[PDB]
């Protein structure tokens, strides 16, 4: 659309705080994929025995 | 489904017949090699019938003439509820399982039986859940509430499944199954009621629904389970585990006779039925001695696929011996077996099939580069030009056209190389190169 | 929609009370004097009294060898074990071939067991329980239980563990039990089915009530093998705490069992025989391609036979003069060592002729349901003397497919011949693989 | 420092964000899509019912 | 600053008609191998193909290992990219093909967005159900929790007055440590002391972390749970790796489809470089063909410097490259030639720029004689001793004494094997 | 760690050396201490013959050790 000004303060963000404003350095922490395939078997193992 | 990128027999889908068993000459990826077509047909017609056990065809021929292509036909052709366990040569030797071991699991792997039963099921729009105290009347008061299209009716729980309630947070106004028998409740997600109490909730609930039929029903569940899965489940205390982490370990022979007889009493019992799948060994030139040996005794056993196998070599020494045999393979083995050989490709056959490639990879090609490109086929190999055809696209797009012209092409074979150039530069400059002897000289000077 | 397997159609020896072989019967043709062999040695087997006979069968490849084998087997009978093996089935991973060949010896024979027990089976009522007088805490002197059952309701008297073992059930007081006097524990069978629509769901099975007398007395019998004793006292499954648990929940792999504990499970069976309780069935072990065992299985094989409780081995082989697999200078026929063919018995079986593969080959087609012609069967039992018995046998069911297609329920001369241009053999892809540049 | 600024921003930031508003967009149409489709089954349903 | 036989090569030094430019990101010469590299590159970044398979064959001392590194440089610190040998197949408690595929895995990468939802701040009361009622700076709030997050609490040392840090995802318990209210109670107490909080004690945040198809693959193959003590000797129980049932990756691949169809996340290929595949065996050799014909293989570029030899595991077997010929026939190969006197001349010159290192015309005249006469990577390697020893003259410029005397000092191949053929004992 | 080391039969692992480090920078501080002595003693080999190359080559660093 148009952006000219936002440039020159965003890069005086950047000069002045520096490593904050977007993100900081974060707490890591494991990916929490939940799916699972447990529970699709289950039922046919309860089934089986 | 089944996100994949690209497949060296992607465009292949069902190898190509008719309603006679003929070959068509091109038809769903797949042309020429019309006798090899028909066996295959006819190989799949029999497993299709589910009549006969045991059976071995070894199909047999040069490298690159459609061999894995037409593997995956019949696979693909057969489709699905049918086992389909494609495996190589290599894979059999492992630290963890004797190699008779492994093909014992493949071989179960191959057969698959369904098992119905017949379930009462409770649907419905639940509409709400009132839960009382302990009371000396009463161990608990809880009643249900449910909403079908067409019926509203009342339950009263019986102090257990309040429990099941309970567990995971649910809540009125949404479509449930729960099983009488079974007592598993499963929330389907959220019903339909008014629109918008439900049409601000950011998607969620799968879409919602809609109550459909009545409350109670009697529906037919099948469960479709190889056979290896059940000595796999029989075998320890939590052997599905084992069946993602592949530590089962030689399983005992008493488990797999005891499937064996419950697996019969079942299907003369009318409670299962069997699917005699498709075992398919690439590379059998890989396997051994031991293993052609016991394949020798497994082939005959009352539960055994059919099974397909791809060689390559002729007239060459087998693995764990010290003479040569034909095929990589025993005598007594290839007596046991039925051959379907694979000839050599026709000019106008590798132009249809650069073709399809070309078609597949979304790669317009122009007549004359198809030409040139049909003319390196038949001069050095098919899956030279395969890989050309789809090199040449990146320097078409380098010149900001989509087109592939002549100019790429030959641009393509100058830059990449071939076997036969290879070869004959090594033998040019061998001075340069790592000897068999390991003696090289690096030196530019003297 | 009965499936076949190379086999099925031979059902026994086909031999008379004499013992005499008929030409044609039980599903065999020729091989009568194989058939007799096989008689004899499967009624010394019921004779029950050898141990540790050796059996070894000479012949060509495709000559009734395994088939003798599996006649034997189904003559025997289904009670009198039969355990099937392939010579490289030997080489285990987890534990030294020598322990496995134990373990399949002493899998060959079996035991059957009797025991009488006695047991009770709706719950009608249940009191617990006197004064201390001592150092009881909390004293359950008896409990009182009543029992519904079908034929007649009957109450008594228990002892408080029994008690316990109840409240671990947690069983209420309307429900189907299942006491074990013998053991002293009970089992929750489950609610009663009369006891429905007290609530409009309940996830338990109702199950009906019990039929007949609530003390029933009765008694079972179990035939188990050897090596199921020798694997329970190896890897016992009791136990509750922590521990014994969790080495249940490892993967069970096969160890080096000790020579004491299968003496200690030899003299109590022993013992257990003398009062008549239980017998023993010595069983056959069959093995295959023995040419794939190397020389210390062989020697170790010499070892195994003279022992005391060794079953019945069947060998099977279709080597000639081969050198002895393990070795590099030993030529000995059929790839035996001298001192193990010493040791045992040699069947031959000879070559079959054109018109016994014609009678097989008609056999085979009967036993699949399909129909030839004279001709058409000529034509095959020809191809067959041409390449290989197998071969027609194996061709036989793509010539059924071919003519289903075409709406004709009978193999003719044309489905033959382009069964065969279709599906080569062994000799013409031999010939035609050595005449060509890419192999 | 050329080399390595320019390996960074090939792995850039900015291009994390451009991936955000993506899987944002991504999201909102499929809400959008599931409002327009049960907004259309009540209209249907009401004019059947009338 | 540290360099290691590399670090001056920080491209393929391409323009944007592809065309090589003869010295440009630490590249002299290799004009078409380095075009081939690139065409190759762009291939990788269409992100389209599957399972494409070149090698790049030449002489020892002629940049192949270089070019893969040029090639992943250039690819992006975005895209996965496995270097491996052709040595580490060779395992000990799985089988090789196992270990191939598990690499094949690796390979490929994954770029996903999740919520994570944090609550933190200081502990008013713990009661047994737990309830925990947190209060952070400006809010508070009271939740329940599991038994096992309660375990992890109870194992933490917790109690009243001390900021906690709970995340909701993975019910990971970490105790900040106590509050700064009570920071006179001990004159020489040993707890640290932590301000509370800022915000409402309930964060949401949005994250874009990147991911591997093995990454996922041994997540529920193998777990590495945490604090609970079940978890902790339910992942002792087993130490060892074990091979992959294929079952396990179907579901994957099922589960990372529904996935990126969800528009959730997107899937990025990547590159597998072996080097020294003349070490694989015939097994690996099949294996690798038949794999290569897979759906979700990634791109395999494969390294050698060999002539005409015996592939390894078969007795007679001769090759090209000791590459069998079935897999060379779906293989494209880039061939890659020898330098000259300029040439090595002037990668001299770049290898004592990078080291900063001063080296006069004659003695660099010197150095490009002696490289043409012995190796390459002689040269390059005697020029630290060249450097110690100008300084130890206390001087800064390498002189032609300062060369004569590395010469002395140290011998190459060819010097070395002339005294051991002319002496007595070894 | 003890359920663990029950539960696993647990067969003889090579000894890392900085665990060998360790006890020998402990004896060798009560040795100084006059608490404790060092007493070399013998390793008696015989049919040496028996020994593989790679031995031998071990052997060869191992005899120089202080
Ligand atoms: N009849 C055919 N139709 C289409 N593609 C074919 C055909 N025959 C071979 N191909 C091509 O050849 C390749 C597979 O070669 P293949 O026959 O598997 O070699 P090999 O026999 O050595 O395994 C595939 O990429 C496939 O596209
Ligand atoms: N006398 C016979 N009567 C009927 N069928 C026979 C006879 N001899 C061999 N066969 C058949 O030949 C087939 C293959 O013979 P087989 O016993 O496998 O040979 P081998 O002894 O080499 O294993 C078997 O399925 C069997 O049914
Ligand atoms: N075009 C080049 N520019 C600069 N250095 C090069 C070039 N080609 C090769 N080298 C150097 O030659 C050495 C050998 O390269 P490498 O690929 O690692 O081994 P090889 O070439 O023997 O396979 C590397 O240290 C590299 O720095
Ligand atoms: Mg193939
Ligand atoms: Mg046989
Ligand atoms: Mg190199």
């Amino acid at each position: 659309n148009f952006m000219s000004i936002v440039n020159c303060l965003m890069q005086l963000r950047k000069v002045c705080n520096h490593p904050n404003l977007f993100e900081v350095r974060p707490i890591l922490t494991s990916f929490v994929l939940e799916h699972c395939v447990a529970s699709d078997y289950k039922d046919v193992e309860r089934t089986l025995l | 489904k089944s996100l994949s990128l690209i497949a060296a027999h992607s465009h292949i889908t069902g190898l190509g017949l008719d309603e006679n068993l003929q070959p068509r000459p091109t038809s769903e990826g797949m042309v020429g090699q019309l006798q090899a077509r028909r066996a295959a047909g006819v190989i799949l017609k029999m497993v299709q019938n589910g009549t006969i056990a045991g059976r071995a065809v070894l199909v047999a021929g040069p490298p690159s003439t459609g061999k894995t292509a037409l593997a995956m036909g019949v696979s693909q052709s057969l489709g699905k509820d049918v086992p389909f366990t494609a495996i190589a040569g290599s894979e059999i030797f492992s630290l963890e399982l004797s190699k008779t071991e492994a093909l014992t699991q493949a071989f179960r792997k191959s057969i698959g039986i369904k098992i119905k039963e017949e379930t009462e099921l409770i649907e419905g729009e639940v509409v709400e859940i009132q839960i009382d105290r302990s009371i000396t009347g009463g161990h608990k008061q809880g009643k249900l509430t449910i909403k079908t299209t067409d019926m509203e009716t009342i339950y009263e729980l019986g102090n257990k499944m309040i429990d099941g309630l309970t567990k995971e947070k649910v809540l009125a106004g949404d479509v449930i199954s729960i099983d009488k028998a079974s007592g598993k409740i499963t929330k389907l997600g959220r019903s339909f009621a008014r629109s918008r109490d439900y049409d601000a909730m950011g998607a969620d609930t799968r879409f919602v629904q809609c109550p459909e039929g009545e409350l109670q029903k009697r529906k037919t569940v099948v469960h479709t389970v190889s056979l290896h899965e059940i000595d796999v489940i029989n075998s320890r205390t939590q052997g599905f585990l084992a069946l993602f982490t592949g530590d089962t370990g030689e399983i005992r022979s008493e488990v797999r006779d005891q499937i064996n007889t419950k697996v019969a009493e079942w299907k003369e019992e009318g409670k299962a039925e069997i699917v005699p799948g498709v075992l398919f060994i690439d590379e059998v030139h890989m396997l051994d001695i031991e293993c052609f040996s016991f394949i020798n005794r497994a082939l005959e056993d009352e539960f055994a696929p059919i099974v397909m196998m791809a060689t390559n070599r002729g007239v060459s020494k087998t693995r764990g011996t010290n003479y040569k045999s034909p095929h990589g393979l025993p005598l007594d083995l290839l007596d046991r077996s039925i051959i379907i050989t694979t000839k050599s490709y026709n000019e106008q056959e590798i132009k249809t099939i650069l073709s399809i490639r070309a078609q597949e990879e979304e790669v317009e090609l122009s007549s004359d580069a198809l030409d040139l490109l049909t003319k390196t086929g038949v001069e050095t190999s098919l899956r030279y030009s395969s890989n050309l055809i789809s090199v040449a696209q990146q320097i078409a797009m380098k010149r900001k056209n989509n087109t592939v012209e002549v100019e790429d092409v030959k641009r393509a074979y100058l830059l990449f190389l071939d076997s036969a150039r290879s070869v004959k530069y090594v033998q040019e400059n061998e001075s340069q190169y790592i000897d068999d002897q390991g003696n090289v000289q690096i030196s530019i000077a003297k | 929609v009965t499936r076949t397997a190379a086999h099925t159609h031979i059902k026994g020896l086909g031999l008379d009370e004499s013992g005499v072989a008929k030409r044609v019967e039980g599903g065999f043709v020729g091989q009568i004097e194989a058939r007799e062999a096989c008689g004899v040695i499967v009624d010394l087997i019921k004779a029950k009294k050898m141990s540790g006979r050796a059996i070894l069968l000479a012949g060509g490849p495709s000559t009734g060898k395994t088939a003798l084998a599996l006649a034997i087997s189904q003559e025997l009978g289904p009670k009198v074990p039969f355990c099937p093996l392939v010579g490289s089935e030997l080489y285990s991973v987890e534990v030294k071939k020598t322990e496995t060949l134990m373990e399949n010896f002493r899998r060959a024979i079996g035991l059957r067991i009797k025991e009488t027990k006695e047991v009770y089976e709706e719950v009608t009522e249940l009191t617990p329980e006197e004064n201390p007088l001592g150092g009881y805490g909390k004293t359950i002197s008896h409990v009182i239980v009543g029992l519904k059952s079908a034929k007649g309701t009957k109450t008594l008297r228990l002892d408080p563990t029994i008690y316990e073992s109840i409240q671990r059930e947690k069983v209420s007081i309307g429900d189907v039990i299942y006491i074990e006097a013998n053991t002293g524990a009970v089992k929750r069978v489950g609610r009663s089915d009369a006891y429905a629509t007290e609530f409009d769901l309940e996830t338990e099975e109702y199950v009906p009530l019990p039929k007949g007398e609530v003390h029933k007395k009765k008694e079972i019998v179990q035939d188990v093998t050897l090596h199921d004793l020798d694997v329970a006292n190896a890897r016992p499954q009791g136990g509750q705490d922590v521990i014994s648990m969790m080495g249940q929940l490892l993967k069970p792999k096969k160890t080096e069992i000790t020579e004491k504990l299968r003496q200690e499970v030899n003299k109590v069976v022993a013992k257990y025989i003398d009062q008549g309780v239980a017998e023993l069935i010595p069983g056959v072990l069959f093995i295959d391609e023995v040419n794939m065992l190397d020389i210390e299985i062989f020697t170790y094989l010499n070892k195994a036979l003279e022992s005391n409780i060794a079953p019945v081995v069947v060998l099977a082989s279709n080597r000639g003069m081969t050198t002895v697999r393990g070795t590099e200078d030993v030529i000995s026929p059929h790839g035996v060592p001298p001192d193990l063919i010493d040791r045992l018995l040699i069947v031959r079986t000879l070559p079959y002729d054109k018109d016994e593969i014609r009678t097989i080959i008609e056999r085979r087609a009967t036993v699949e349901r399909l129909q030839v012609e004279s001709s058409a069967l000529d034509l095959l039992a020809t191809m067959g003397t041409e390449t290989s018995l197998r071969y027609a046998l194996q061709l036989l069911a793509p010539c059924g497919i071919l003519a289903q297609t075409s709406n004709r329920k009978e193999i003719v001369v044309n489905d033959v011949n382009e069964a065969k241009l279709l599906f080569l053999d062994a000799k013409r892809s031999t010939k035609i693989l050595e005449t060509s540049a890419n192999y | 420092l050329n080399d390595e600024l320019v390996l960074h921003n090939k792995d850039g930031f900015l291009a994390r964000q451009e991936f955000l508003q993506r899987v944002g967009s991504a999201e909102d149409e499929r809400y959008k899509e599931l409002r327009r489709q049960q907004l259309a089954q009540q209209l249907q349903q009401d004019s059947e019912a009338s």
